[PDB]
RNA sequence: GAACGAAAGUCGGAGGUUCGAAGACGAUCAGAUACCGUCGUAGUUCCGACCAUAAACGAUGCCGACCGGCGAUGCGGCGGCGUUAUUCCCAUGACCCGCCGGGCAGCUUCCGGGAAACCAAAGUCUUUGGGUUCCGGGGGGAGUAUGGUUGCAAAGCUGAAAC
RNA sequence: UUUUUUUUUUUUUUUU
């Protein structure tokens, strides 16, 4: 039923910024999901976001510029050793001068680019640009 | 099978609309102020244009036409355009008409002049 | 108004057959074309005068 | 988009519409450029300069249109409070 | 020889010299109508391929009506493409109307890098997609002097896109032209339509150019 | 001729021939 | 392809419907899909009035209807002249006046 | 702002025209200008929101600067009278009756026009000029209705306009305030004519008989 | 692995109005054994058991979310000194106005798609990844042969190759 | 109310 919510809130992303409305509301909420737009938001394709504490689970309302084409999730979390990077880089990324992927390293969820520099690998969450 | 041609009605507009003033309704003067008027190649053309140029006379003097109006036409058309009296832009000025207009001006910073009452059920179509 | 001609063409293919038939322009005088206009396209003069008011 | 000589590159720099903040495409003739006029103060009187708003295509064809160009107005304060 | 015989207000413009080069038009989208206006601006665009011309049939009360129909990619090679198709029941009829088509339908192509900024762009800005009917042509951007990986047909039309690299996967039917044609036109005329985090500065608006000439505009009305 | 029709002609020779099997089992 | 969306019939909730009888060839149709009609007729021609209205025992007070509930099936109904055919955009129509 | 605002001579030409009822039905994007429902299922448009968006269309007629490029059109016979006398009222340039589909797009006949605006009645009536507006790039300024469809509408006004007499006082006041920003007759100063030309004369017969009654 | 599963069919018991395979004639046709008409068998009905198939069709697996509007209609729930029936408050009754939930649907649209017909899903797909079962790989041979298995039987399930 | 059949292959495409 429930499963996987950050493509249910990156879905509900791409339906917004196509369709070319202002805001988003996304009912379930994770940490997964508020340090994905944080990334989002210091890389600057997003605008500013609050979050409605339900005492259930809160939903999050995000302010939208308007320059995101695509945003997504690769589904079953597959690992990443470093140095295959550039297999998901030619097959994920639009171009060699933007694009950005989502990994999860054991330091904290980490950019495309500052993982190649902590030298860390792990989990792809999923992908923008 | 009078169903008469493009070319024929053509020229035979183009004479009414040009030269109005000639012509009559009399079908035998009218004929010849066609060849005074144009240069038409044939005799049959002559007197199927004069034909049809003499009912178009009985219809521009009946009334006005949709295909083409003449100079007097003109200037009765925009007398009636411009045409003014000092009448009815504005009432007895006080109008009344509803409750919620009432409501609205109530709202929107006026003085709140005069009456409006009307109050009706719920049948709306 | 047409000017018919038909001509023949021998070669080693065999013979060819050519037809050109050119309309000529009415002008009503001179040698250039016909002197009579057609009976369809029909010419009228424009419009006469203005000034008509008494006195 | 700059090289590392620091030329700029590109042959134009398309319009980024001031609704939704896409592109005009070369091509995308729903496009228009809105023009509204400077007031003066209580005087009144005409400005000779004027404000400009870009409403592209496809925002024109949905209808957000009458809701951006007041919208856009109104955080520039041209039309009310 | 013949005289250009302006119309339709942007032609004269163009007759006053007033809009310098082509790109003030692109910036603003307007409408060409008439084709030797890029011909004034471009003297050096006469660089084109027919790409085929194949007959269709209609089938008549007596016998099959043919026709021709004439595809013509004309193009600059800094980056300016038209694509014609003109179908007529001449050849020479329908090559001339499918050079003016192409002339019509002329639009830039952006050319960006691979991902090294040094100089001179050879290739596409990113992986952009373009569709006509059920062909689907992908341009990827390719490493420097890596040449066109592609069909003869949109290897000649990128060939004169200005890309000198580029990769490319198709899919659908890739035999019919009529198609493959558009679909690649397509994929380059969306290259501006893209975004990309290096436009985003807000827009600067210069002004029209009816209302920068407005002047020449009402003494060629009057 | 009709898929029924075929399915039907395909259905009784099939019986036939589970006829001539059980005659020489 | 779908030559209609609602496959003529109008069985959309239901998963059978009973048949009824078509009167003149007689097959059984979903009374959904079956051409209806309703017949309102004087009993009498109406040029056959005025005969009775002459010898008519009462001040003609009694005028009697007849009501039948005609069912046609499509594929007789067409050759009886009632559902003439249409045109693309002439089968989005309805009621006719 | 504070002297383009409204004066009570206006709402008070307003009431007595009718222009504050509209139609039955609304359009999802026309909520914002309308304001409440009646006891006779009919939706009450504002007068507050409706000066604001005849104010933006004044400065968006009087910012094209040739006025000769400003092209207005009605199709019914409500706005046919209006438009004529609008259009030399400012500078405009008229165009009713039948619209002659092809108006903007092609370019071999001789009635073609370049505008840089335009200006409708209603576009349900105006479906054509609307669907030839996206090919030349050209916006939008509409007389709408409470019923009225918003495809291809850049200004939309809101208003009445299936009486005579609502039409006409729009088109009375959106020359009145478009002129008044070109700056011909100051604000505090009454405009030199009536809205009567603007609202549309009907059969005659009935004029000649408040003629012939005032003899 | 399992329960239901239309019509027809099979096995017992009861009866048998109408219809009616088979069969019989009469006509039509060159020929009819076919359509048309007259008669009429099994079955159509009910009660018990079996068979598990269909254009079993929305020719659209199931769950979940997002993405335009509009008037309806069915069922609850809520609001509305509008109207109307009791006797006289009072309630549920009957319309009218509007909202909420989800159901069957429809008109419109450049939401976006697709080869198109068309679809608010058949969309959110070369910018391709929400979870998951069953499946197709040019047409024929063929759902045939041949094995196994179910069935009283009709047959069903699984299912190939030569060419 | 009828009302059925009627060899077999012959048919290729341009420059501006
Ligand atoms: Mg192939
Ligand atoms: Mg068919
Ligand atoms: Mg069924
Ligand atoms: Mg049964
Ligand atoms: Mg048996
Ligand atoms: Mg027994
Ligand atoms: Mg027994
Ligand atoms: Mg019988
Ligand atoms: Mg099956
Ligand atoms: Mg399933
Ligand atoms: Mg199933
Ligand atoms: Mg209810
Ligand atoms: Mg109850
Ligand atoms: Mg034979
Ligand atoms: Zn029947």
């Amino acid at each position: 039923v429930r499963m996987n919510v950050l493509a249910d809130a990156l879905k509900s992303i791409n339906n917004a910024e196509k369709r070319g409305k202002r805001q988003v509301l996304i009912r379930p909420c994770s940490k997964v999901i508020v340090r994905f737009l944080t990334v989002m938001m210091k890389h600057g394709y997003i605008g500013e976001f609050e979050i409605i504490d339900d005492h259930r689970a809160g939903k999050i309302v995000v302010n939208l510029t308007g320059r995101l084409n695509k945003c997504g999730v690769i589904s079953p979390r597959f690992d990443v050793q470093l140095k295959d990077l550039e297999k998901w880089q030619n097959n994920l990324l639009p171009s060699r001068q933007f694009g950005f992927i989502v990994l999860t390293t054991s330091a904290g969820i980490m950019d495309h680019e500052e993982a190649r520099r902590k030298h860390t690998g792990g989990k792809i969450l999923g992908f923008f640009f | 099978g009078r169903v008469r041609t493009k070319t024929v009605k053509k020229a035979a507009r183009v004479i009414i609309e040009k030269y109005y003033t000639r012509l009559g309704n009399d079908f035998h003067t009218n004929k010849r102020v066609c060849e005074e008027i144009a240069i038409i190649p044939s005799k049959k053309l002559r007197n199927k244009i004069a034909g049809y140029v003499t009912h178009l006379m009985k219809r521009i003097q009946r009334g006005p036409v949709r295909g083409i109006s003449i100079k007097l036409q003109e200037e009765e058309r925009e007398r009636r355009d411009n045409y003014v009296p000092e009448v009815s832009a504005l009432d007895q000025e006080i109008i009344e008409v509803d409750p919620d207009t009432k409501e609205m001006l109530k709202l929107l910073d006026f003085g709140s002049l005069s009456n409006l009452q009307v109050t009706q059920p719920t049948v709306g179509m | 108004y047409v000017d018919t001609a038909v001509r023949h063409v021998l070669l080693r293919q065999g013979v060819l057959g050519i037809k050109v038939k050119i309309m000529l322009p009415w002008d009503p005088t001179g040698k250039i074309g016909p002197k009579k206009p057609l009976p369809d396209h029909v010419s009228i003069v424009e419009p006469k005068d203005e000034i008509l008011p008494t006195t | 988009m700059q090289n590392d000589a620091g030329e700029f590159v590109d042959l134009y720099v398309p319009r980024k519409c001031s609704a939704s903040n896409r592109i005009i495409g070369a091509k995308d003739h729903a496009s228009i450029q809105m023009n509204v006029a400077e007031v003066d103060k209580v005087t009144g009187r005409f400005n000779g300069q004027f404000k400009t708003y870009a409403i592209c295509g496809a925002i024109r064809r949905m209808g957000e249109s009458d809701d951006s160009i007041l919208r856009l107005a109104k955080a520039d304060g041209i039309v009310s409070k | 020889d013949k005289e250009w015989m302006p119309v339709t207000k942007l032609g004269r413009l163009v007759k006053d010299m007033k809009i310098k080069s082509l790109e003030e038009i692109y910036l603003f989208s307007l409408p060409i109508k008439e084709s030797e206006i890029i011909d004034f601006f471009l003297g050096a665009s006469l660089k084109d391929e027919v790409l085929k011309i194949m007959p269709v049939q209609k089938q008549t009360r007596a016998g099959q009506r043919t026709r021709f129909k004439a595809f013509v990619a004309i193009g600059d090679y800094n980056g300016h493409v038209g694509l014609g198709v003109k179908c007529s029941k001449e050849v020479a009829t329908a090559i001339r109307g499918a050079i003016i088509l192409a002339k019509l339908s002329i639009v830039p192509v952006r050319r960006g890098y691979w991902g090294n900024k040094i100089g001179k762009p050879h290739t596409v800005p990113c992986k952009v997609t373009g569709r006509c009917g059920s062909v689907l042509v992908r341009l990827i951007p390719a490493p420097r002097g890596t040449g066109i990986v592609s069909a003869p047909v949109p290897k000649k039309l990128l060939m004169m896109a200005g890309i000198d690299d580029c990769y490319t996967s198709a899919r659908g039917c890739t035999a019919t032209l009529g198609n493959f044609a558009k679909a690649t036109f397509d994929a380059i005329s969306k290259t501006y339509s893209y975004l990309t985090p290096d436009l985003w500065k807000e827009t600067v608006f210069t002004k029209s150019p009816y209302q920068e000439f407005t002047d020449h505009l009402v003494k060629t009305h009057t | 001729m009709r898929a029924k029709w075929r399915k039907k002609r395909m259905r009784r020779l099939k019986r036939k021939r589970r006829k001539m099997r059980q005659r020489s089992k | 392809t779908k030559k209609r969306r609602n496959n003529g019939r109008a069985k959309k909730g239901r998963g059978h419907v009973q048949p009824i009888r078509c009167t003149n060839c007689a097959r059984c149709v979903p009374k959904d899909k079956a051409i209806k009609k309703f017949v309102i007729r004087n009993i009498v021609e109406a040029a056959a009035v005025r005969d009775i209205s002459e010898a008519s025992v009462f001040d003609a007070y009694v005028l009697p209807k007849l009501y039948v509930k005609l069912h046609y099936c499509v594929s007789c109904a067409i050759h009886s002249k009632v559902v003439r055919n249409r045109s693309r955009e002439a089968r989005k129509d309805r009621t006719p006046p | 702002l504070d002297v383009l605002q409204m004066k009570e001579e206006d709402v008070l030409k307003f009431l007595a025209a009718g222009t504050h009822l509209g139609g039955t039905n609304l359009d999802f994007q026309m909520e914002q200008y309308i304001y409440k429902r009646k006891s006779d299922g009919i939706y009450i448009i504002n007068l507050k929101r409706t000066w604001e968006k005849l104010l933006l269309a004044a400065r968006a007629i009087v910012a094209i600067e040739n006025p000769a490029d400003v092209s207005v059109i009605s199709s019914r016979n409500t706005g046919q009278r209006a438009v004529l006398k609008f259009a030399a009222a400012t500078g405009a340039t008229p165009i009713a009756g039948r619209f002659t589909p092809g108006t903007f797009t092609n370019q071999i006949q001789a009635a073609f026009r370049e505008p840089r605006l335009l200006v409708v009645t209603d576009p349900r009536a105006d479906h054509q000029p609307l669907t030839e507006a996206s090919y030349v790039n050209l916006p939008t300024i509409a007389l709408c209705n409470t019923d009225s469809p918003l495809r291809y509408v850049d200004i939309a006004i809101p208003c009445n306009n299936k009486g005579a007499h609502s039409v006409g006082l729009m088109w009375w006041m959106l020359a009145r305030e478009v002129l008044r920003m070109r700056g011909t007759i100051s604000r505090e100063h009454p405009w030199e004519v009536m809205p009567d030309l603007y609202f549309y004369r009907d059969p005659e017969e009935i004029e000649k008989e408040e003629q012939a009654a005032a003899e």
